[PDB]
């Protein structure tokens, strides 16, 4: 029983230095976090300016590090020497990265409802994550019957989403999957003519 | 060079 | 504008496994290979645009190891509680017969960062052209991971991503077949 061997207990220590950016680099917040197992125990927050204990386990470390004035000076300036530095290192291929979605429309292999056509809009390969995928019937946005997978991260600097619509396809009806995404100034559209 | 800089981890009190 | 860059590290005992990586809005910029002692860029072109001195990561890892030992003793040897993963299998894009595609095994919401992943083709382990990411950080301090299998879609092959983890009593087995 157990899906893998070597069940000795484990002990885990994580350190995270988070640089949070608002309006470009107009505002910056550095958050250093120390986590033992699954419990954060002490942090430095640049909006605070000193180490603080999150749990009891972290109290000696806050006390020790707050006694080190060089260290506090260094951390207090890291919003500049670290966050804004690293922001500028990578801005052109991270912040500025724009990869256009590929959009395809097709009938589901599953057609559960007689006289209905279940349609699928596949939106893939795009960057960054912010996107809107919507269905239109003729000139009207469909506000009912739509189902979305929401945003899916692929782990490789691309995303995808899948949006389905049950249609009662009449003659002369045109169904359009329409995508708004920061990589394009005009929406992407792919149409299905019933 | 165009260099990412790390923040250095510091030890607990010994 | 809203963006977050995270330098995330860890050390795990008794495995003696370290990790150091940078994350931008949830995607990995790079990590350091602790065996080769070298920077590994998540996309190849990143290494043409930027640099990172791997010895800084290795020095941080030594300190992380020392701090883990202290914290292990300080907590009276309180071990991590296993949190088993959630596993989803999807493809990179809509699947068409005989059009190369990629199967993604997404492993989420687990700790500690040790997990075993096997791709099975028609029930048999397959190694051809697989790749994987390091452990990726989550705000709840659990982890995420991706495994990839390029494949040529057919009606005759089925696939499973098999995931094992100390928090699972039995292997998770997540299936994919061509939607015929």
């Amino acid at each position: 029983m157990g899906s893998m061997g070597d069940t000795r207990p484990r002990f885990l220590w994580q350190l995270k230095f988070e640089c949070h950016f608002f309006n470009g680099t107009e505002r910056v917040r550095l958050l250093e976090r120390c986590i033992y197992n699954q419990e954060e125990s002490v942090r430095f927050d640049s909006d605070v300016g000193e180490y603080r204990a999150v749990t009891e386990l972290g109290r000696p470390d806050a006390e020790y590090w707050n006694s080190q004035k060089d260290l506090l000076e260094q951390r207090r300036a890291a919003v500049d020497t670290y966050c804004r530095h690293n922001y500028g290192v990578g801005e052109s291929f991270t912040v500025q990265r724009r990869v256009e979605p590929k959009v395809t429309v097709y009938p589901s292999k599953t057609q559960p409802l007689q006289h209905h056509n279940l349609l699928v809009c596949s939106v893939s390969g795009f960057y960054p994550g912010s996107i809107e995928v919507r269905w239109f019937r003729n000139g009207q946005e469909e506000k009912a019957g739509v189902v979305s997978t929401g945003l899916i991260q692929n782990g490789d600097w691309t995303f995808q989403t899948l949006v389905m619509l049950e249609t009662v396809p009449r003659s002369g009806e045109v169904y359009t999957c329409q995508v708004e995404h920061p990589s394009v100034t005009s929406p992407l559209t792919v149409e299905w003519r019933a | 060079f165009n260099c990412y800089f790390p923040l250095q981890s510091y030890g607990f009190q010994p | 504008e809203e963006h977050v860059i995270i330098q995330a590290e860890f050390y795990l005992n008794p495995d003696q496994s370290g990790e150091f990586m940078f994350d931008f809005d949830g995607d990995e910029i790079f990590h350091v290979d602790m065996a080769k002692k070298e920077t590994v860029w998540r996309l190849e072109e990143f290494g043409r645009f930027a640099s990172f001195e791997a010895q800084g990561a290795l020095a941080n890892i030594a300190v992380d190891k020392a701090n883990l030992e202290i914290m292990t003793k300080r907590s009276n040897y309180t071990p991590i509680t296993n949190v088993p993963p959630e596993v989803t299998v999807l493809t990179n894009s809509p699947v068409e017969l005989r059009e190369p595609n990629v199967l993604i095994c997404f492993i989420d919401k687990f700790t500690p960062p040790v997990v075993n992943v096997t791709w099975l083709r028609n029930g048999k382990p397959v190694t051809t052209g697989v790749s994987e990411t390091v452990f990726l950080p989550r705000e709840d301090h659990l982890f995420r991971k991706f495994h990839y299998l390029p494949f040529l879609p057919s009606t005759e092959d089925v696939y499973d991503c098999r995931v094992e983890h100390w928090g699972l009593d039995e292997p998770l087995l997540k299936h994919w077949e061509f939607d015929a």
